[PDB]
């Protein structure tokens, strides 16, 4: 009983890739009561825009132990690293499903899934420490949007594939 | 010869009968002063035929063009001899007419919105430590579990074993499982430090939350009301309360008089009902500084949201009006004194102020004041716990399937 | 004008400088200041005098004379009585009374409420009884369900596992089932959260140490409370309690009649000395004026008013056929309306006090924890150890 | 009798918009009530005439004309002037000055802080500073000594095993193998006692720090303000404060003047309104320096975010003016002194200064705010967790590289 | 011609010559006042001859039965030129002479003893418990250890092993040894319940102690002193402070005057130094309101145990007395105003009041309140730690000595 | 192994001596009580005062769970049971010193020492709860070396009992 397991890992990693695409391309992250004044905004990691207000239609981009993380929040650099090594993980599992002889390719694959999990957590915590880390922010707040839960879903399916693909390593290593 | 009585109806004195106009007139009157008039007419002997008030107002001195109005105005200007309806005592009334005796001792009172609050269930469980931090610490726990499986089986220690060790490590219970590789010991130690600080932070926050929640005290008396600025208070412009506040020279009374003298919001209201419904709409910070009897009357009303606090700030009194040189001045004084000392006045007050009230029949409904964590705060845990047990039972049966199907 | 006054505590007093002046300027208090205020209001030359009889003023009802102030006013010895006099039915047909310048009534008075020092209740003062019988029921249920779901955990191994988890410890043997993992994790989490809740509650209670008013706080609670209740032998309180129409005061009368005969005390000094020796004993239902007097004297421990009962009136006496009756009536009414007698009452009853802690609350040092709050811990410790030694002895006898 | 004042000051105010209380008495405020009191004292007619110069007064030596009220007095259009007027030499030698009715000083001003939300320092906030490296020093010492105990006795504990056992003892969860030595009982129990007392102390200290807040101000004195050199300071472009700073003699003031000499972010503000708006916009720098009266006036203005730290840099005062000696001069001097010694003047001053401001009505602080711990009080712990986990994977990777 | 200047022998403002005899004449006095006199004499231009008033008192213009004295009396009697001296501006001395300019500001200010509490070492360790409590904990430990050994050997266990497990069970620390049999099981259960409840109680008590230590209100201004009602305050029988208290008009000032006039502890002061000694010997239970110049003098030249707090409660100025009809009236006013605006007067004040002061409050850095701990209450912790460490090492070596013998 | 039996002998006799000096003689606590601030010597039957205007007289002193603990603190029934119980224990120590063959009396004596130590320590806590849990109104909790004799009656009784058990886990080997 392993073929259905490779199928599950493939569909989980493709789901993670699709979640990365819907997280980067679109801006359904949080349902913030911003100014467009408290009104719903679609503020992205790459693209912040509004839906109501007097200027709806035009929108632009976002931007000794605190400058580094502010630079991260401005540049979104750990989410970029996460999606980059997630694409690398997709490429290497495509190679593994094409080349079944090699063994360390899935070692690399496992380290990309776990580093994707860690980088996604680092990005979401710096995002929420720049989101809930401002004491000024505001009668209505919280109530995070659907792509915040999609990033949480990306983490939980990353944990699922980091269970099952690491189990591929375990049973292939005892096979080895 | 026959005799007449004049009365004024606001609340709850000359209430009309519930049968409307099918009765004979003055006998259709349920209240305090009407029963007092009937009893005091039976005591000495005279007719208690009710007289319709001309304008419906109690009347004042009216310095413009002199004269008088109300019950006292009818009494001075002929065709009125006995006034049973209660009215306050002041200088201008004594300057013209004389009273017999006060039949209760009242004063200005302070009222506040009744504190109504309901403790939640599972929401009080996640109260002192937010909502997002729980979700992301569950995420951190499951991530540490899977990466602990990786580091333990990368250098026993299955995914179930790693989940068990991480579950026992997340909240300090201990286990017989122990890592061997130095990386496993390092990650276990980092996890232990993190969750130790998390549990300490939760305990500190919960202790602080109960301390600040029970540290606050209910408002009472006059000096605490004066020192309190976030609770608000005021009075009506067309009333004796404003004149009493302005004419007072005592330091505390002058202090809050200066306080609401610079009243920037729309503090002052027109009628008692308007101020009462404004209190109900606000329910967090307002006061009217209304009379004691009216406060006890509003306290016993069906919406059941007003209560009396503190005591009487002054010593005002009621009375019944009689003219000068009449033959019914001394006997009515002896009659009202006899009723005061007999206790029948207290019986009538208890009957027409506590017994017939549609609210607060059992006034002592909440007096235990149990300042301890009851089954209304953490019992939601007892839900999810047994719910987890229920889930355990569910997973039991399915793993029973795993050993029977 | 000459006025006679009885030697009573809250109205007149013999000044310490007795040789300073003999006559008018020899008394300081509520009564002489009120007399001076009304004399300045109407305009008269006023003096002060003491009653030669010493009685407060009442009718003996057999010699057809009154014993005291009203007796000497009717029989022609004085023309005004600024000393206070409660208005009753008998003193209206022979004397005249003005509007009440002060309101008084029968009010309760109990001892000082202090922090309790319980033996077993100190162990369980945080949380409640209900939550702890619920937790022991939950402990029994969890132990039996984790015993049955494993069928190495037998009927004592499962109990020991649950017991070790219940005070935040570990165990030698851990199960391998997923249901066992779920139940162990949820029980551990519940134990940790309830210990955190308990320690937060205990910390808040110990850092606030806030006192709570006792059961004797209302008339119905006084009737439902087993604490004793005493009053004077005869007087206004006894006359009011003799005849009632409320049917709760009848219950109080029956309680007094069916209790011990020690509830009757001769003097108020003896009564306060009796109630001072214990936190419970017999509490009083006495005059509000004397209660306000006793709450702001040198021993500031009993300072409780509680609810208010009855309604009376303090008035100034005036002989019949006197032209100054209307004058003194309008004077006292103008005083009580405009406000200087209320100011005088404030300055002499609340401002004039030996202790100021009653007006504004203060804090106290937490000090050491002592052993009153901890002796219950060692009591349950020795109870557990004695039960363990008893069951060990009977187990040795058993096998 | 003509008297003058300035509308551009917190001493007069227009009644309603227009045509309200027509006649002479139109404006209400501190100075006009002071004038009314001294007029009731000596007996004089009132006026509301205002000089259209706008400027309070200066010594224009080139033109030899004084501007505003001082020129209107010295060249002659009135006899009494009650207004905020500082007293210096050039205005004294032409017009005499009476005793000041209220003390004056120049003080610094900083914006109101809102909260402190650090990262690792938030975890580092409770329980001293030196305790952490004291703790790690004590940990290293106890670990090496207990390893010496286990190795010198002739056991199943290396340096890593001893380190992990000591940490598991420190973290109050347990271990795998007890040392089971009669020597090791004392050291194990003592280190257990140490870690339990330190976790209890940490929890209680965090509870005490969280249950109340006191919020110590960043600055408390002008000398410390000069010493810290982390918050920008700017007086004004020109005026009395700039003239005093340019020609001071007390030792720290020359260093302050050299500090304003190297002024990068244009500390010479053109107007006081622009300066107070800028310091209200940003609280990290651009702290202001102005007179005490305007500071206490801004303390009772609508934003409600401004305080003073105490201590007066200079000493001046406002006094009344009168052109030359006459019958009115000694009269107004004695009236001003009679009102100054009596308690009416400071009653009127503090009453009218403290009723018009709703900001200071809530004295001290408000305790009706419990909130909850957001991530900002916890993100240091989350960050050290994720850093330790990343470092654990880093050392696992380099161990894989070293061993295989 | 020559001019005479009169100077009052006052403690903060003038010194008697310590060298005295060998340098007499003009250089008999050193202080702020004589330095200001020399400076204004150099500015205006004249010669100064020092004089001392006969009675040694400031004096007043009270309408008594003649016998006028003081500095204003010396000026009005004609035997004076200019009175360069401290002189409070007031009405009684304004009607006969005029004062020049206020060069310093006076305000009555409260002083308070400096609160210095030394945090102990091992004494602060067991502070939030009782010595009783700790001795019962130790004895319960040793008794439960011995009875656990008894029940383990009664129902595989050594006394060392029983000590290990009893330490771990009392200590909330895990171990690999378990209490076999139900009697040992229930002994262990009672033991963990006991130690958990003691640790919870101790943590709660120390948290309560830290909370009540942090939640304290230091005295600031006059309102806090008015509403604290714990520290007694009083002033001299006569003087400017008493006159201000009698003529108080502010509501809070009238309140504190009434509180002082209650006179339960009375003024309890005769001279300034007597009150200073009393308030230093009162251990912070007394308070004194005095002129801010004396307060700054005591803050530095007296030993550093009394300190200033709060601002000036009133604004009163200084001046130098000048004759009403002399030619030395206007130039000296111009000179003193020029020195006030220049800042050299402030330079002289700072030089005489900050440099030659025997205290280190303003000449050195203070203590920064960073809250939290300060390695003081936990020093005994690591102390007993390293003591147990050394004891364990030495008992290991006597065990090895048993091995070698 | 005669060192262990002589240790039991000396421990039992020392325990008897210290309990006799502790409970038979009023020497328990130092205090500033009233007989004023005077030191007092309070025992079980008779309390002695040492200073004050009442100098020279030593006065006979009298006295759901609160009644039980009050009776325990007054009548000292747990100290009475402890002293009687260890008197029986000392009797069987004398028997074991004489009769070196009986087994149940000396193991039972081990239970007598541990139970008497428990009874003595709970008598200590109940009397110090009559003094501190009932505070009436610093140096009030002063042990005048007889509470330290009770502390010895706990700790050296624990020592002699544990070495007796060490002899008993070896007597189980012996028989
Ligand atoms: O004799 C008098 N007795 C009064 C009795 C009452 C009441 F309490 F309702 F019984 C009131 N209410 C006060 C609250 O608002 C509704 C009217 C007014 C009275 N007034 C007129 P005031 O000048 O407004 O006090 C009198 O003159
Ligand atoms: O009318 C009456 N009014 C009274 C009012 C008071 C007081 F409380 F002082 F106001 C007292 N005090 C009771 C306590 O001892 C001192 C006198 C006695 C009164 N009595 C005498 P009784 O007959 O014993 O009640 C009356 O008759
Ligand atoms: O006599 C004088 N009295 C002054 C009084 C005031 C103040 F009381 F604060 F209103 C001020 N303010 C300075 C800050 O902006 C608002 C006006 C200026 C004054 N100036 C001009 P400077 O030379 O620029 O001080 C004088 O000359």
């Amino acid at each position: 009983d392993r073929g259905v397991q490779m199928l599950l890992t493939t569909v989980g990693a493709f789901a993670a890739f699709s979640l990365m695409t819907i997280a980067v391309g679109t801006d359904y992250w949080l349902y913030s009561r911003g100014v467009c004044e408290e009104v719903m905004t679609h503020s992205g990691l790459w693209r912040t825009c509004c839906l109501e207000g007097n200027f709806k239609g035009l929108c632009k981009q976002i931007d000794t132990a605190e400058y580094f993380l502010r630079a991260v929040r401005a540049s979104s650099i750990f989410p970029i690293l996460s999606v980059i090594l997630l694409f690398m993980g997709g490429l290497c599992i495509a190679a593994s499903e094409f080349y079944k002889t090699r063994h360390n390719i899935i070692l690399s694959a496992g380290i990309f899934f776990v580093s994707a999990g860690l980088s996604n957590i680092i990005g979401i915590i710096v995002y929420i420490s720049a989101n809930a880390g401002d004491p000024s922010k505001k009668k209505n707040s919280y109530s995070y949007g659907w792509s915040f839960y999609f990033g949480a879903l990306s983490f939980i399916i990353a944990e699922m594939v980091g269970v099952l693909a690491v189990h591929m390593f375990i049973d292939r290593h005892k096979q080895l | 010869r026959t005799y007449i009585v004049t009365t004024i109806l606001e609340d709850p004195y000359v209430m009309l009968k519930k049968n409307a106009n099918q009765f004979e007139g003055n006998d259709r009157y349920e209240g305090y002063c009407v029963e007092l008039a009937a009893e005091i007419a039976k005591h000495v002997g005279y007719s208690y035929r009710l007289e319709i008030v001309s304008d419906g107002k109690y009347g004042a001195r009216d310095p413009d063009t002199k004269a008088w109005n109300g019950m006292v105005g009818e009494l001075v200007y002929g065709r009125a001899d006995v006034a049973v309806a209660p009215l306050t005592i002041t200088l201008v009334r004594e300057e013209v007419i004389d009273f017999s005796k006060p039949f209760m001792s009242l004063g200005i009172s302070i009222m506040i919105k009744k504190p109504q609050k309901s403790k939640p269930g599972v929401f009080s469980f996640l109260d002192p430590l937010a909502y997002e931090i729980w979700m992301c610490i569950v995420f951190a726990y499951i991530g540490v579990s899977v990466v602990l499986f990786l580091v333990s089986r990368f250098s026993e220690f299955g995914i179930f074993n790693s989940l068990w060790f991480s579950l026992g490590a997340f909240m300090q219970q201990g286990c017989d499982i122990s890592p061997r590789s130095l990386s496993g010991r390092i990650v276990g130690g980092v996890w232990w430090f993190f969750t130790l600080i998390i549990i300490s932070s939760y305990t500190a926050n919960l202790a602080a939350f109960l301390t600040v929640e029970r540290m606050v005290s209910p408002i009472e008396s006059a000096e605490d009301l004066a020192k309190q600025t976030e609770i608000a208070y005021g009075t009506l412009e067309a009333g004796s309360t404003k004149e009493f506040f302005r004419r007072s020279k005592i330091a505390v009374f002058e202090k809050m008089w200066t306080y609401m003298k610079s009243a920037e919001p729309s503090v002052f209201v027109r009628t008692t009902e308007e101020g009462m419904i404004r209190v109900r709409k606000s329910k967090g910070k307002y006061a009217y500084l209304l009379e004691s009897t009216m406060n006890e009357y509003i306290e016993q009303r069906k919406p059941c949201d007003t209560m009396k606090v503190g005591g009487n700030l002054d010593s005002k009194g009621y009375g019944i009006a009689t003219p000068k040189g009449s033959a019914l001045r001394n006997p009515v004084n002896l009659a009202v004194l006899k009723l005061n000392e007999q206790g029948l006045l207290d019986k009538l007050k208890n009957k027409w102020w506590y017994d017939k009230g549609e609210c607060g029949s059992g006034g002592g409904d909440s007096k235990d004041k149990t300042s301890a964590l009851s089954l209304s705060n953490v019992a939601g845990v007892f839900y999810i716990l047994i719910g987890g047990l229920g889930l355990a039972m569910l997973v039991a049966l399915i793993e029973f399937c795993y050993k029977s199907r």
